[PDB]
């Protein structure tokens, strides 16, 4: 997901103490215009929905989860933050990934 | 080697032995032989199952403390108010 | 169609599901969380839920139902 | 299985071939899975898709209420209460 | 000049079997070592039939092993007998390395190390052994199993993909389970030779711990029918536990199929391993508590320097005794937490046990053995 | 969140430890899977034998 630099600004602004998987959002992707994530939900295995929630981030319809644009969850049932695959650029116009 | 026809040295030290036939292969089983269990259930108690006793304490202490670090949900909630 | 038929069923899980909660154990914790149900309505933003009070009265409840149900079913 | 997720809001339905003996408590968790429907608790809100059953481990099963009486008619003629056809479907399940 | 002595091949018969001397007051327990090995040769070749059936892929293993226990004849009979037989196998091999902690047994120091080279081929066996079924609990106890690896500082991931044979558990990993688990028993049968070769040119070890040389007893007509006993208590106990409650020792939530995409709630290893689970869990830093868990097996060579006592047999020392049966009531106390998701009064008793685990067994044993050498006037 | 509640055990004819399945039962129970369950319900392992 490349993404608008209001995001950066709203995953940024959010307090870190009260998310339920707590992470620092710059100390996480490499540059934050880029977030790439693996597509599965931590919880139970569904798929969460890009482009919607309340963060206006991902959202799972499987149980009404809520993971905001940074991809870290907040509200609903899921327990902890979607997980970041490695990767590298190489070439600005390409990304390596594992 | 430790074959039997070579071992310690013994010194006349006699002995008597019974043809598995001509003797009950249940000998006076009441009379003598449930006393014999239970003096060395006797012995065996107090050396064996207090470490059990004191095990189960904490099993139990375990569970139900979890049931406090848990169930007593209410109580966080109880202090939001 | 006939309602009565439909009425006439009933089910004997109700009926069985109603004389626990008739009980003490089942009352107290009725009570108790008809309690907590009040406390949650007395303020905008509670994060309390009752649903632990839920399993308070429900484990209970169902576990006294447990003795008489397929005492009933064939 | 992704169009059985289509077709359930992105959940699967399980596999029941095993469903007994791969939850704990084994048919005991579907029995009472069946019968137990409680109306929502107040203080406590979820998706409409969303369904309340206290026993499921996320207390929001996916599933709609899949039984009530009568929505079935035994060829044996016996009466078709909905607790006696909990009680067959787990007797079933526990065979196989 | 019976036939036996003279065929080169009933010589050893009639050594290893028939005629070699043992103490006349054995008890009980000497039993165990015995039926391990026929708990072996049942582990074998109820196993080797589980083998005609099962398929050793990602995708096929567990049809094949729903095929094994539906369309198959008999074949539930067989992998209940089977899953069932390997946790027998541990129950007799823990309290047969118990009686050798009592009895002083550990000081036929050759055979007590082959002991222990026995029990960690057991542990790989048994655990490359169950990742075979691969069920939502085999896929995560290999896979975190095998991410224990990952601490070694330098060799650390290249040694687990070395493993996996890829960037994860998959079907070559299966595969390679399947053979390393089908080929280590066998293993493990030599080295059991080569067990009672290093035990028998000293002769078995009696509960007194004085030498019995003065009343010793040819194996045949005694112990040949008080092992036979012991065989069918041990198939009553086998029999009775997977023709009765099979799955009772079993871990449900094993039965769904293997999701890479999910893991379940309470992820834990299957009994037998799950004490030295706990060392690893309680204790802090990825790399200790696997150092840690290699000397929660490797400490049993260091127990024969440590002996002090100037007897052998636990049995006239009341003081060790003690903590002897305070040292196993630790160990149920390692299984119940093993047993159980992290929290606090868990991990509190799990860092008390771990501790205590070794401190019975490093520092208490060695003064008390003195404090008893010292009451006896030594 | 809180851990789900703990079913109740129930007097099943089946948890006698002699005790066989019921076969009628069992068929009412197919009779029931075929309708409401098998619109929405795999089982992969059990053929029409
Ligand atoms: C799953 C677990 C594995 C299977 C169970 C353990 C394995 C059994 C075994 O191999 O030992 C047999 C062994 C046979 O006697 P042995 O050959 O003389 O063994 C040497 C003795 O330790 C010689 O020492 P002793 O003479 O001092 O006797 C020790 C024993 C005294 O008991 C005995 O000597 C024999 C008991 C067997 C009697 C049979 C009763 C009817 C069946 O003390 C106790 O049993 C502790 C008291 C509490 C048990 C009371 C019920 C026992 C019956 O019996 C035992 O020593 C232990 C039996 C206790 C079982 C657990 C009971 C609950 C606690
Ligand atoms: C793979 C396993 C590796 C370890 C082999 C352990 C078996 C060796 C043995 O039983 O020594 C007897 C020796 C007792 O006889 P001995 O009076 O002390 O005289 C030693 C000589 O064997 C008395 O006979 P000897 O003076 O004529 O000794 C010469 C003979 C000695 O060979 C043997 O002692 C037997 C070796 C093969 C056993 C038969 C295999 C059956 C399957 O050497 C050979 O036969 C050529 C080597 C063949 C074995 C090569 C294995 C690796 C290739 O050790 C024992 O106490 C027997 C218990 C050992 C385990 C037996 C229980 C399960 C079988
Ligand atoms: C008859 C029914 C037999 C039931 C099983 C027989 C024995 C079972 C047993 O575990 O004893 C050890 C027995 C061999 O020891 P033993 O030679 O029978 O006992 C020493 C003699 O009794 C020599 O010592 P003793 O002369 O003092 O023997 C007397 C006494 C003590 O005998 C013992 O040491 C323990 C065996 C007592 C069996 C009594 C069964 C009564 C029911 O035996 C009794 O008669 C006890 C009196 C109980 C009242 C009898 C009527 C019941 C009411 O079997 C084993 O080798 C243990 C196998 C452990 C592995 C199993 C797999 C683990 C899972
Ligand atoms: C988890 C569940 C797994 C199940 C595994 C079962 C293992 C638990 C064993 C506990 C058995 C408790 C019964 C003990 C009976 C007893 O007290 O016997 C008394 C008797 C005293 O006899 P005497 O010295 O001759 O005195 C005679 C006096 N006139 O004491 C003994 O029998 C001691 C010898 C038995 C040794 C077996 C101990 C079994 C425990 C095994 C665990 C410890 C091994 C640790 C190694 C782990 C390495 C990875
Ligand atoms: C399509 C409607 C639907 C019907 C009707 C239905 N199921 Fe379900 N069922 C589902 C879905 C979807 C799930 C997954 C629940 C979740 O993902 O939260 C589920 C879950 C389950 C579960 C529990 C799974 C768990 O994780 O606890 C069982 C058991 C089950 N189904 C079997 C049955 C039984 C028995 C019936 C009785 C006829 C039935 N199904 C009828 C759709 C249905
Ligand atoms: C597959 C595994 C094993 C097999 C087949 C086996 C077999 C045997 C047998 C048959 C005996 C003869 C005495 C008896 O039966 O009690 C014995 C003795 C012995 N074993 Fe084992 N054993 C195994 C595992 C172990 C382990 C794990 C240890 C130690 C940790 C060990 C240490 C000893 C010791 C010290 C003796 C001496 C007993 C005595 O002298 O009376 N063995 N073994
Ligand atoms: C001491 C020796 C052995 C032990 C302790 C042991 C243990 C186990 C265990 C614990 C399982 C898991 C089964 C389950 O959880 O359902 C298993 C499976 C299996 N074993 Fe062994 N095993 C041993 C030797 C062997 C041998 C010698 C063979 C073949 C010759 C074999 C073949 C198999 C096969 C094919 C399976 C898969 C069947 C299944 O998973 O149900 N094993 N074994
Ligand atoms: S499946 Fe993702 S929240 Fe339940």
């Amino acid at each position: 997901r490349h993404r608008t630099q209001k995001e950066i600004e709203q995953e940024a602004a959010v307090e870190l103490s009260q998310l339920r998987d707590p992470q620092h959002d710059l100390d996480r992707v490499k540059k934050p215009e880029w977030v790439i994530l693996i597509g599965v939900c931590t919880h139970l295995g569904c798929v969460p929905i890009a482009n919607a929630g309340d963060f206006g981030g991902y959202y799972c319809p499987c149980h009404g989860s809520h993971y905001d644009a940074s991809g870290r969850i907040r509200l609903g049932p899921a327990p902890l933050n979607l997980e970041v695959p490695t990767y590298e650029f190489t070439s600005d116009d390409m990304v390596i990934v594992g | 080697g430790r074959e039997f026809g070579n071992l310690t040295r013994m010194r006349h030290v006699i002995s008597y032995s019974l043809s598995p036939f001509e003797q009950r292969a249940y000998p006076h089983v009441f009379t003598k032989g449930i006393p014999n269990v239970l003096r060395r259930i006797r012995e065996s108690f107090f050396r064996v199952v207090p470490q059990f006793v004191v095990f189960y304490l904490i099993y139990t202490w375990g569970t139900e403390e979890f049931e406090r670090s848990k169930r007593k949900n209410p109580a966080a909630y109880e202090n939001d108010k | 169609e006939e309602e009565e038929e439909e009425e006439e069923l009933v089910d004997p899980l109700t009926t069985v599901r109603e004389q626990c909660e008739q009980l003490e154990k089942c009352v107290k914790a009725r009570e108790r969380l008809e309690l907590c149900d009040e406390r949650v309505s007395s303020r905008s933003h509670t994060e309390e839920d009752c649903t632990e009070e839920l399993f308070d009265f429900l484990h209970a409840r169902d576990h006294c139902v447990a003795h008489k149900l397929f005492n009933n079913l064939k | 299985s992704e169009a059985a997720r289509a077709a359930n809001n992105g959940a699967l339905p399980p596999d029941l071939s095993y469903i007994v003996r791969a939850r704990h408590g084994g048919e005991d968790y579907v029995f009472s899975l069946l019968t137990g429907y409680c109306e929502p608790p107040t203080g406590v809100s979820l998706r409409e898709g969303l369904y309340f059953n206290p026993y499921f481990p996320g207390q929001a099963i996916a599933m709609a209420p899949p039984i009530y009486t009568d929505v079935l008619e035994f060829d044996d003629g016996t009466p078709a209460t909905m607790s006696q056809i909990a009680k067959d479907v787990c007797t079933f399940l526990r065979w196989a | 000049t019976p036939m036996r002595k003279t065929n080169p091949l009933m010589k050893l018969i009639n050594h290893s079997f028939i005629d070699l001397p043992t103490p006349s007051n054995i008890s009980a327990w000497w039993n165990f070592g015995s039926l391990l090995g026929a708990c072996l040769i049942l582990q074998i070749t109820t196993g080797l039939f589980l083998a005609m059936h099962y398929s050793p892929d990602a995708s096929t293993a567990f049809s094949s092993i729903a095929h094994i226990t539906r369309d198959v004849n008999y074949g539930w009979i067989i992998r209940y007998l089977h899953a069932n037989g390997a946790s027998m196998f541990f129950i007799c091999l823990f309290l047969h390395i118990g009686r050798g902690l009592y009895y002083g047994s550990f000081l036929y120091s050759e055979t007590w190390n082959i002991g222990i080279i026995l029990l960690l081929a057991t542990m790989a066996t048994a655990f490359m052994g169950y990742v075979l079924p691969w069920g939502q609990m085999s896929f995560w106890g290999a896979t975190v199993i095998t991410n224990l690896l990952s601490a070694i500082p330098y060799i650390g991931t290249d040694l687990v993909q070395w493993i996996w044979g890829g960037y994860s558990v998959d079907s070559p990993t299966l595969t390679r389970f399947f053979t390393f688990h089908f080929i280590l028993p066998f293993i493990i049968a030599a080295l059991a030779t080569l067990h009672l070769l290093f035990l028998h040119e000293t002769g078995s070890n009696n509960p007194l711990g004085i030498t019995s040389h003065s009343d010793k007893i040819t194996f045949h007509p005694y112990y040949t029918i008080k092992d036979a006993l012991g065989l069918l208590l041990f198939l009553l106990s086998l029999m009775t536990l997977t023709l009765f409650s099979p799955d009772l020792l079993g871990d449900p939530d094993n039965y769904t199929l293997a999701n890479p995409l999910n893991t379940p709630p309470h992820i834990k290893p299957e009994w037998y391993f799950l004490f030295a689970y706990t060392i690893l869990r309680s204790v802090p830093n990825k790399l200790g508590g696997v150092l840690a868990l290699l000397l929660s097996i490797l400490i049993l060579a260091m127990i024969p320097i440590l002996h002090m006592s100037k007897q052998q047999s636990m049995m006239f020392r009341p003081l060790s005794q003690s903590l002897y049966w305070l040292l196993a009531a630790d160990l149920l106390i390692l299984t119940w937490i093993g047993g159980q998701p992290v929290s606090y009064p868990f991990t509190i008793i799990g860092q008390v046990a771990s501790v205590l685990y070794f401190t019975t067994i490093l520092i208490l044993m060695p003064t008390i053995s003195l404090i008893e050498n010292k009451m006896l006037k030594w | 969140s809180d851990l789900e509640l703990h079913p109740p055990s129930y007097p099943w004819s089946h948890r006698g430890l002699l005790s066989s399945l019921d076969h009628t039962s069992i068929r009412r129970g197919f009779q029931v899977y075929k309708q409401v369950c098998a619109s929405c319900h795999s089982m992969d392992f059990v053929a029409y034998r």
